[PDB]
């Protein structure tokens, strides 16, 4: 290892972008590096933002399971955009005809158990009758106390 | 109570016997699939009686055989609780690993 | 040699757990507590020998 | 796009690979083998039916409005083989496939009882062995100024020469170890 | 041995799965038309639902008003 | 080991919905090209398969035979 | 279960389905024939071609690899070095 | 018509439907070019330096190294205090303490004064 | 305590003495003969200390602290006897010499009778550690490292020692004894507001405390595997054990006193915990992961409930193991690839069987598996800080994700997947290092089953 | 559950085996001759679980639905019941449709085989299970709560319409 | 299941309430009305272990069928019509749950007869 | 694992329950109260007068 | 047949270390349980008496175990 | 063997076996196989080990400790005795989790044993818990992690000064 052929600052002028591309193994047109906002990106080039579910398996890679050539530049969240983590791959349907068909369903299916809830359903009968002042000493109540008896009648 | 708990834990110790049997080899097992698919089936046998008891009587119990902690005011002990949905649970389960022991020695021979 | 199967696996750890249970477990107090069984009106027990009378006289339906 | 011999996909490539998509997505919205066959009929007519074409911007916004259509009309769930990526048993053995240079850490108690195999090992290993340093000398003339261009390699041209970098292709682990 | 291989044709089949799955379809179908025609309640219907606007006023305590 | 194909003229177009998808393309103009590769998924012992209900009803003749036979036992065992 | 597979009914597998195609004739079909040069096709008979050796054998060929498919031992090898026969 | 495919941040644009590749001027020509003999030279170096019998150990990836020490070493030599990271830390690094911390006081407050009133069950709350 | 110093006096002039062939295997003779006997602290009461002279006593505490040490020095003279072979003699008897130092003024520190000895003692064991983490440290930076964990030690510890004998001064002694039977309550003031802080930053800086927890990456990573066993396993447990003595004398102030301190770890130990799924560095993963199991560590000793306290012995002698293991397998692997990068090592199951299962029961341990340790002793801090309030079961209920969602992770990528093509040198596994392995597991699966002697002095 | 839904996955499994590995459905057909025992026991445990009379499913499934509408409950979680159950017959025949009936897909090598002990042996066992334990468990437990009788007979028949229909 | 309708896109004040019912006194137009008899002692019926929800009028079939459940080992299917009788039993329960309802549906709809009767004549 | 299988009546903690077996005989035969809500005897105690 | 070589790692180490594990653990392991099982059946255990009057036991004896009291 | 006073239980009641059916049981078989396989060679070996005990025997007493002015009558800063008065405070606490133990079990297994019929024939076992855990939390409740006999006497001084309001409040 060298010191040169290491990140350093964010580069201005033409030829330390040039310096910089030589040392990334890119083209100088498609080193773009982050904005000087001070966050600490340094001189790393901004790769597209692809997950390597997109790139094609049937090319024969150094590394199959990240399908990355050896030497290759990889993105600076490459820990991000494995294979077994977040992925960009496109979908057969638009994601915001996608979220909101999952929330008005969801939506509408919470509303319509709201709408059970103030609404029950139930058999036209009485209710259960029970012996001994609706099971009062079997409940655990106190037997040295009398409660007010219920009595069930005959109907 | 003689013949329900001795059972019960001796269910749960032919279940977990093969385990040490296993940690415990030097040599490479003749038909251990085999082995452990016999064991399966003598503890549904080892299960299903005290479950068939179980039906004759409506006998529960709990069983806090091994006194393990004391943390201040609570106590943690190995407790096996032998109620309904224990007695008529583990032997459909043991039947269907039985069955899973079968299928699975037929179908990964080549691993 | 046809049978070994059933006896190094079984036997041997019912009667270990046997005696473990029987002269171990079951002599410290509140280790196995075991339900009362069901008594039914009519039914006789063996500990004391009084029998249950029989239920009321049943006021038929059908 | 993204290819390993050539630099670009032309436009009979994407024709082709837009054709092959299309059947493969066909006779997965068409289970029933004579509902795909005969809407496999009707897709290489319709295919043939621009096939001779004299303008290359006609061809080029007919393929744009094309691989739209065929995007609209894809299957959400298209059928996968098992080997292929994406599929049930992809890279399932891949587990299992063990390289062959561990051999080489191996005890000579457990190396006593493959004996021949060992022997014919070391045979290869001593050929490797042999072959890389004129391997590299090939290689070296036959690579112009600024490495090679294209990710083909050169054969092996003279006789009793080995194609160069050899040995981690023929020597690859097989499919069902 | 073994079954072996065909190629574009009906795999050759031994009697034993045969006579197997005829064996428990029909066992299946024994037991359950043995079922149906032994218990026939808990499917086509076990007790007679009274119906509710039909009871007679004199036993449900209602005044004549 | 190695195993021997048949011949390769048992395998045509008729005796299929093939031919019936080629006519209607013929109607319309084109042709089949994999009637014979197709062929064979529809002659032999996989050809008449049965419907939903035959499946369903699968071994019925023996059972309500068997049910006859089990509830003749039954009513005559009773005396 | 899993049965082995030899080269030479590899071969005898390609030439059967080749022998069911329509636009091809079971005379002058050979193991060494080009498709469009010594047989006379097209390219969307290449592709579909391709496709239909793809269903014929359960696996995915790619595009890449497709294109240069182009005589019945070219496929026959292509199966050989996917498959590992000769072993 | 057809429903036309919106890229967002976590669904890409499909390879096909790009215009970009649909252009067949000279300047993408050569990029593609010049791309490819940039990867070609890479691979050689990375199987001329995999495939030596001699070499038993493991092959150094400048790459790899190069984005271990971006990712870890390289961040606060090439940082400058700015407004923009200033609101990020303020909105980041204490925002969620004094919300916790507000949140935290007005709970326990409330259960310090239902506790000292006599008012909250704790009847056989005594484990601790 | 005076049998078992003596033991290491004569240690240092065994390996003074031994030939250049024979000092690992003696030192490890008699380092784990020592270890033996180690185990006759073990004769406490539930209501008692073990006190032996004015100057040395033990209770239920301290002693499962002295028997880690004392049981992990031998294995670090295991694990560190590898990556010294090509080192000088005299440089690897210095090496060794280092060692027994900081064991003996380990088990000198941990039994310190009075607070001042304690603390004197406790600022004694910087030297050692900072001699090896400058010296046989591996990495370029390893200068910056020692620098950043001396300062913070020394700044946090000098307003501790102002503290200390202010409060001799003020009272009349330090004696733990004493202090427990002459105890008096400090006021609401902002004199007592001072003291409080003078008594805590030192400990919650060598905990560490979110915030002041960045001496840990970095020391954590470019150490040496001994130096950063002892980093790991034994000065976070130093610290926290002197915060456990001084919280008694800090009454009833931290009960109004503790609130930032307590959410400063209640957030942290969340974030700090995403830094894992984030990490390229393995050690550093290990580091943040020792990082939240000492803020859970701080939650638990500055509610001062019980419960709490029994939890947090419990998670620090079973955190100190799990990650002693843990770095000894980070140091495997960066001996057999040759590089500290994660994601460059994959598919190490399908070469080294044997240590996938290792890293499999370490990872299982370190995601708290029931029975083991580790799920003791944070089910008991979770259940104190749920009766502390109701909130924060969501503040740890999270957690409970994050620890598996980078634990498992870390199983995986170094383990499941496609091996590399470019690494041909992945030796089989030295029956040292499957030794040093078992050392560090077997104790904790056998501690499972009787957990009552690691459990705190009030059990 | 259990009985029925191990010998779905497990015959299963033995149709995957016997195809190549052969996951996806829509590769299917002409297995209705081919596996014979096969068929008899997914056919088998797709009417336990669709709730045929007199079978395991029956003996517990139908029952629920027999509690679900004379209770005191909420009407839409009964109507996304129905209509779930509806779902289930709908869904086992479609795999009943697709995998047993039809015409072959597989590729033109069959390898169509089960005559295997264990796995003859294995499938009979959880067949006799799926005949019988739902019989007599339903029969076998103790009566721990009060059942269902009174009730009238369009509700009676709904698990059987809706299965049905 | 019409009374749903009744009660929900009718009117409201003429079907019951299931939560509160009956709201009228029992002693309306039942002269000499009878009580429904136990036949289980409360002893007889707890030492039998009957779960608290089964411990209605008709626990006496459920004593029996669970003896002769007891005795008849293992011929589970002998004494089903025990099993068949306490069904019966608690149908004709059912039954009296039900006429109760009808009868408070018709004292409801009576009394809004009578309201009727008072808006239409007073 | 020998020795810590074998500690002499770890903290007394066992003698504490043998100490129960005796404590509770003893209020269950004069009839005391199971426990008192006082720790010390409140008639060795004096209160500050307010 | 056609018997292939399966290519795998070395196992004679793995398996190595774990036989001699085994073997130094049990050959302490087995005469201390049987040491054990010895004063467990013929030494045995102790039992429950009351404090006579004019003794004063040593600490041993407050113990139940013979290796507790050892 | 344990005292019955301390842990109490109610005496037995099984049902005699009145057959029905013409079906034998196989439980009693098995039952009677279990006795003739287990249990006898069980009892011989149980026989044996009993014989080699009385062969020799010793015993073992239970440690008892004596009564100490507690922490009430200690002068304050006085270590030489309050020490013991704090030793016996603890030795108190550690009895009295023992006898709440005793109590928790005696609930436990009341609950068990009578099954079903729990909610009426444990009324005296929740009881004595709920009086036994309303003292315990008027006793050592709310001390802290660090208590001492101090802590105690001062949260007991605070409970009396508490009970001194509510009587002059309600006079
Ligand atoms: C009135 O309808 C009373 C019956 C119970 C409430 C309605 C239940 C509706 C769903 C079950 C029946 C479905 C019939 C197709």
């Amino acid at each position: 290892i060298t010191k040169d052929m290491l990140p350093g600052p964010y580069p201005k002028t033409p030829e330390e972008r040039a310096a910089a591309a030589k040392k990334y193994n890119m083209r100088v047109e498609d080193y773009e590096p982050y904005p000087d906002d001070g966050m600490g990106y340094g001189d790393y080039p901004k790769l597209p933002d692809r997950s390597q579910q997109e790139r094609d398996p049937w090319y024969d890679w150094d590394h199959p399971d990240l399908r990355l050539n050896w030497g290759e530049p990889m993105h600076w969240d490459l820990d991000m955009y494995i294979r077994n983590r977040v992925d960009t791959s496109p979908t057969p349907v638009n994601w915001n005809l996608m979220c909101k068909h999952l929330f008005g369903f969801v939506a509408f299916m919470l509303f319509m158990f709201w709408v059970g809830e103030t609404y029950p359903t139930y058999q036209p009968v009485g209710p259960k009758q029970y012996p001994y002042n609706n099971l009062y000493l079997e409940r655990g109540g106190d037997p040295n106390k009398e409660p007010e008896p219920v009595v069930h009648y005959e109907i | 109570m003689n013949l329900f708990s001795s059972l019960t834990l001796v269910t749960l110790i032919l279940l977990t016997m093969p385990i040490a049997a296993i940690n415990f080899n030097t040599h490479k097992f003749t038909n251990y699939p085999l082995y452990v698919k016999t064991t399966i089936s003598c503890a549904f046998i080892t299960s299903m009686i005290p479950t068939m008891m179980f039906i004759h009587t409506g006998q529960e119990m709990i069983i806090s055989n091994w006194h393990w902690l004391t943390i201040q005011t609570l106590k943690l002990s190995l407790s096996f609780k032998m109620d309904f949905f224990s007695m008529m649970f583990v032997p459909v389960a043991l039947f269907v690993t039985w069955s899973i022991m079968e299928f699975s020695m037929w179908y990964m021979h080549s691993d | 040699r046809h049978s070994i199967f059933a006896f190094t696996h079984v036997l041997i750890p019912v009667w270990i757990i046997h005696y473990y249970l029987k002269y171990h477990v079951t002599t410290k107090p509140y280790t196995i507590v075991e339900k009362k069984p069901r008594i039914f009106p009519g039914d006789t027990i063996l500990e004391t020998g009084e029998v249950i009378p029989p239920m009321k006289e049943f006021p038929d339906q059908h | 796009a993204f290819l390993p011999s050539a630099a670009y996909l032309t436009h009979q490539q994407k024709v082709l690979q837009l054709y092959k998509r299309a059947l493969r997505h066909l006779e997965s919205r068409c289970v029933h083998r004579d509902k795909y066959r005969y809407f496999a009929c009707l897709l290489r007519a319709r295919f043939d039916e621009h096939k001779n074409e004299k303008d290359m911007v006609k061809a080029t916004q007919l393929l744009r409005e094309a691989e739209k259509e065929f995007w609209h009309g894809q299957h959400p769930q298209p059928y996968i083989f098992p080997e292929s990526p994406g599929g049930t048993s992809y890279e399932r053995y891949e587990c299992y496939k063990v390289p062959e240079w561990c051999l080489d850490d191996w005890h000579p108690s457990e190396k006593a009882m493959y004996p021949d195999y060992f022997a014919k090992r070391e045979q290869w290993k001593k050929l490797r062995r042999e072959s890389w340093e004129r391997e590299v000398k090939q290689l070296q003339e036959e690579t112009p100024v600024g490495g090679p261009r294209t990710e083909a390699l050169p054969p092996a041209r003279k006789q009793g020469d080995l194609p160069p970098l050899w040995w981690h292709i023929v020597t690859r682990p097989r499919e069902r170890p | 041995a073994h079954i072996e291989p065909r190629y574009r044709q009906f795999p050759q089949l031994t009697r034993s799965q045969v006579i197997q799955a005829e064996f428990f379809s029909a066992t299946m179908w024994f037991w359950i038309l043995w079922r149906f025609w032994h218990d026939s309640d808990a499917v086509l219907g076990h007790f007679p639902y009274p119906d509710p606007s039909q009871w007679t006023d004199e036993e449900l305590g209602i005044p004549p008003d | 080991s190695k195993m021997e194909l048949p011949d390769y003229k048992q395998w045509k177009i008729e005796g299929t919905p093939l031919e019936t998808v080629q006519e209607k393309l013929a109607a319309r103009g084109l042709r089949d090209p994999w009637g014979r590769n197709e062929a064979w998924r529809y002659m032999g012992g996989f050809a008449n398969n049965v419907s939903f209900v035959g499946a369903l009803l699968k071994g019925f003749k023996w059972g309500f035979a068997a049910f006859v036979v089990a509830v003749g036992a039954e009513y005559y065992l009773e005396s | 279960d899993a049965p082995p597979l030899t080269l030479e009914g590899i071969k005898d597998r390609v030439l059967y389905v080749l022998k069911l195609y329509d636009k091809i004739d079971p005379e002058k079909l050979s193991v060494n024939s080009h498709f469009m040069k010594d047989l006379g096709l097209d390219s969307l008979d290449q592709v579909e071609i391709i496709m239909a050796m793809e269903d014929e054998f359960g696996f995915e060929i790619p595009d890449i690899d497709a294109e240069k498919l182009m005589c019945p031992q070219e496929i026959v090898d292509y199966i050989a070095d996917k498959k590992d026969v000769y072993e | 018509s057809f429903p036309k495919y919106e890229p967002s941040r976590l669904a890409s644009l499909p390879t096909t439907l790009d215009p970009a590749e649909y252009d067949i001027s000279s300047e993408t020509r050569k990029a593609q070019a010049e791309r490819l003999a940039i990867r070609s030279r890479l691979k050689r170096e990375y199987q001329l330096q995999y495939n030596d019998p001699s070499r038993r150990g493991v092959v150094e990836d400048p790459a790899l190294i190069r984005w271990t020490c971006a990712r870890s070493a390289n961040v606060y030599p090439n940082f400058r205090p700015n407004t923009k990271t200033s609101l990020l830390g303020a909105l980041f690094g204490i925002g969620p303490l004094i919300f916790w911390y507000y949140v935290f006081k007005t709970d326990r407050d409330r259960k310090e004064k239902l506790i000292q009133e006599g008012k909250l069950d704790r009847t056989f709350n005594i484990s601790y | 305590m005076l049998k078992y110093i003596i033991p290491t006096m004569m240690l240092m002039p065994l390996t003074w003495l031994s030939k250049n062939s024979m000092i690992w295997i003696n030192t490890t003779l008699h380092s784990l003969l020592i270890s033996l006997t180690s185990l006759l602290l073990l004769n406490q009461f539930g209501d008692n200390s073990l006190n032996f002279s004015l100057t040395f006593f033990s209770d239920s505490l301290s002693t499962p602290l002295l028997i880690l040490t004392m049981w992990l020095l031998p294995l670090m003279l295991m694990a560190s006897q590898h990556h010294l072979s090509k080192e000088n003699l005299a440089r690897k008897k210095l090496f060794i010499s280092m060692l027994i130092l900081l064991q003996l003024f380990l088990i000198m520190t941990f039994t310190a009778t009075e607070l001042i000895f304690f603390y004197i003692m406790f600022e004694a064991t910087l030297v050692p550690t900072l001699i090896i983490i400058t010296r046989w440290g591996n990495q370029t930076e390893r200068l910056n490292a020692g620098l950043y964990f001396l300062f913070y030690t020394l700044a946090g510890s000098l307003p501790l020692l102002v503290a200390l004998i202010y409060i001799q001064n003020t009272m009349g002694s330090l004696n733990f004894l004493i202090l427990q039977y002459w105890v008096q309550p400090m006021p609401n003031s902002w004199s007592n507001t001072f003291m409080w802080l003078a008594c805590m930053m030192a400990f919650m800086v060598k905990m560490p405390l979110y915030g002041l927890h960045l001496w840990l990456p970095k020391a954590h990573v470019e150490a040496p595997i001994a130096g950063s066993m002892v980093l790991a396993a034994i000065l976070l447990k130093l610290g926290g054990y002197g915060m456990m003595r001084i919280t008694l004398l800090l009454n009833p102030i931290t009960d109004f006193m503790a609130y930032p301190f307590i959410m400063l770890s209640l957030w942290g130990m969340i974030m700090t915990s995403s830094i894992c799924l984030r990490q390229t560095d393995l050690k550093s993963l290990i580091a943040y992961s020792s990082v939240s199991h000492m803020a859970l560590v701080i939650v638990a000793i500055l509610i001062q409930t019980p419960w709490s306290y029994m939890g947090a012995t419990a998670l620090m002698i079973a955190h100190g193991l799990t990650s002693s293991m843990l770095f000894c397998l980070a140091n495997s692997n960066y001996e057999r690839v040759h590089s500290r990068t994660m994601i460059l090592a994959r598919g190490l199951q399908t070469l080294l069987p044997l240590m996938a299962a290792w890293w499999l029961l370490a990872s299982l341990t370190n995601l708290a598996l029931p029975p083991s340790i580790n799920l003791i002793g944070e089910l008991f801090v979770v259940m104190s800080t749920f009766s502390w309030s109701n909130i924060t079961i969501i503040l740890m209920g999270l957690n409970m994700v994050i620890t598996a969602l980078y634990s498992l992770y870390m199983l995986i990528t170094t383990q499941r997947g496609k091996h590399t093509h470019h690494i041909n040198n992945i030796l089989p596994s030295f029956t040292r290092e499957n030794a040093l392995m078992s050392l560090h597991m077997l104790p904790l699966l056998l501690l499972s089953l009787n957990p009552k002697i690691i459990l705190g002095p009030l059990y | 559950h259990a009985f029925f839904k191990a010998m779905l996955f497990m015959c299963s499994g033995s149709i995957i085996h016997s195809l190549n590995d052969e996951q996806d459905i829509r590769k299917m057909g002409g297995l209705f001759k081919a596996m014979p025992f096969t068929t008899t026991a997914l056919i088998i445990g797709s009417l336990a679980l669709t709730g045929m009379p007199f079978l395991t499913g029956f003996y517990s499934k139908d029952l629920i639905i027999e509690s679900a509408n004379t209770s005191y409950t909420n009407a839409w979680a009964l109507l996304m019941t129905l209509v779930a159950t509806s779902f289930t017959a709908i869904y086992s025949t479609r795999i009943i449709f697709f995998a047993l009936l039809g015409q072959p897909r597989f590729p033109t090598l069959i390898n169509i085989n089960e005559n295997n002990p264990f796995l003859i042996n294995s499938i009979k066992r959880l067949l006799i299970g799926s005949l019988f334990a739902g019989f007599i468990i339903s029969n076998n437990i103790p009566p721990m709560t009060i059942p269902q009788m009174t009730m009238p007979h369009y509700l009676k028949m709904t698990a059987l319409t809706v299965t049905i229909l | 299941g019409a009374h749903l309708a009744r009660r929900y896109l009718g009117d409201a004040s003429v079907e019951p309430e299931p939560l509160r019912m009956p709201t009228f006194p029992p002693d309306y137009g039942f002269p000499e009305r009878k009580e429904r008899e136990m036949v289980a002692t409360q002893q007889e019926m707890n030492d039998a272990q009957l779960v608290l929800q089964q411990r209605d009028y008709c626990a006496h079939y459920l004593i029996r069928f669970l003896k002769c459940k007891r005795d008849s080992f293992p011929n589970f299917l002998a004494c089903k019509h025990e099993q068949h009788d306490w069904d019966y039993c608690e149908h004709l329960d059912y039954v009296k749950r039900m006429k109760e309802f009808e009868r408070e549906r018709r004292l409801l709809q009576r009394k809004k007869r009578r309201e009727q009767r008072e808006a239409d004549m007073a | 694992s020998t020795f810590v299988a074998y500690l002499p009546d770890y903290r007394m903690q066992e003698w504490a329950r043998r100490e129960a077996e005796r404590l509770v005989k003893y209020r269950e035969a004069h009839g005391l109260p199971l426990m008192e809500s006082n720790c010390f005897d409140p008639s060795k105690i004096q209160l500050p007068e307010d | 047949g056609k018997r292939l070589f399966i290519i795998k790692p070395s196992g004679f180490y793995d398996k190595r270390f774990l036989k001699l594990l085994r073997f130094y653990i049990l050959l302490t392991g087995i005469p201390v349980v049987i040491g054990i099982t010895l004063i467990n059946v013929f030494i045995g255990e102790a039992e429950l008496a009351e404090i006579p009057e004019g003794y004063v036991p040593e600490h041993w004896e407050y113990f139940k175990h013979p290796i507790s009291r050892w | 063997s344990w005292d019955k006073d301390v842990y109490p239980e109610p005496p037995r009641r099984t049902p005699a076996p009145s057959p029905q059916t013409s079906l034998p049981n196989p439980i009693t078989y098995l039952t009677k196989a279990f006795d003739l396989l287990v249990d006898r060679p069980v009892t011989l070996v149980r026989e044996f080990i009993e014989r080699q005990h009385a062969k020799n025997k010793y015993y073992y007493y239970h440690r008892e400790f004596r009564r100490v002015p507690d922490i009430t009558e200690c002068h304050e800063k006085d270590v030489l005795c309050m020490f013991e008065a704090e030793m016996q405070w603890k030795r108190d606490y550690k009895v009295d989790q023992e006898i709440v133990n005793i109590i928790q079990e005696r609930l436990k297994a009341c609950q068990q044993r009578e099954g079903e019929s729990h909610r009426q024939n444990c009324a005296k076992e929740l009881q004595q818990f709920t009086q036994v855990v309303k003292a315990y939390q008027d006793r050592y409740h709310d001390l802290g992690a660090h208590y001492s006999a101090r802590k105690c006497l001062a949260k007991q001084k605070q409970r009396m000064l508490a009970e001194r309001k509510a009587t002059k409040e309600a006079a």
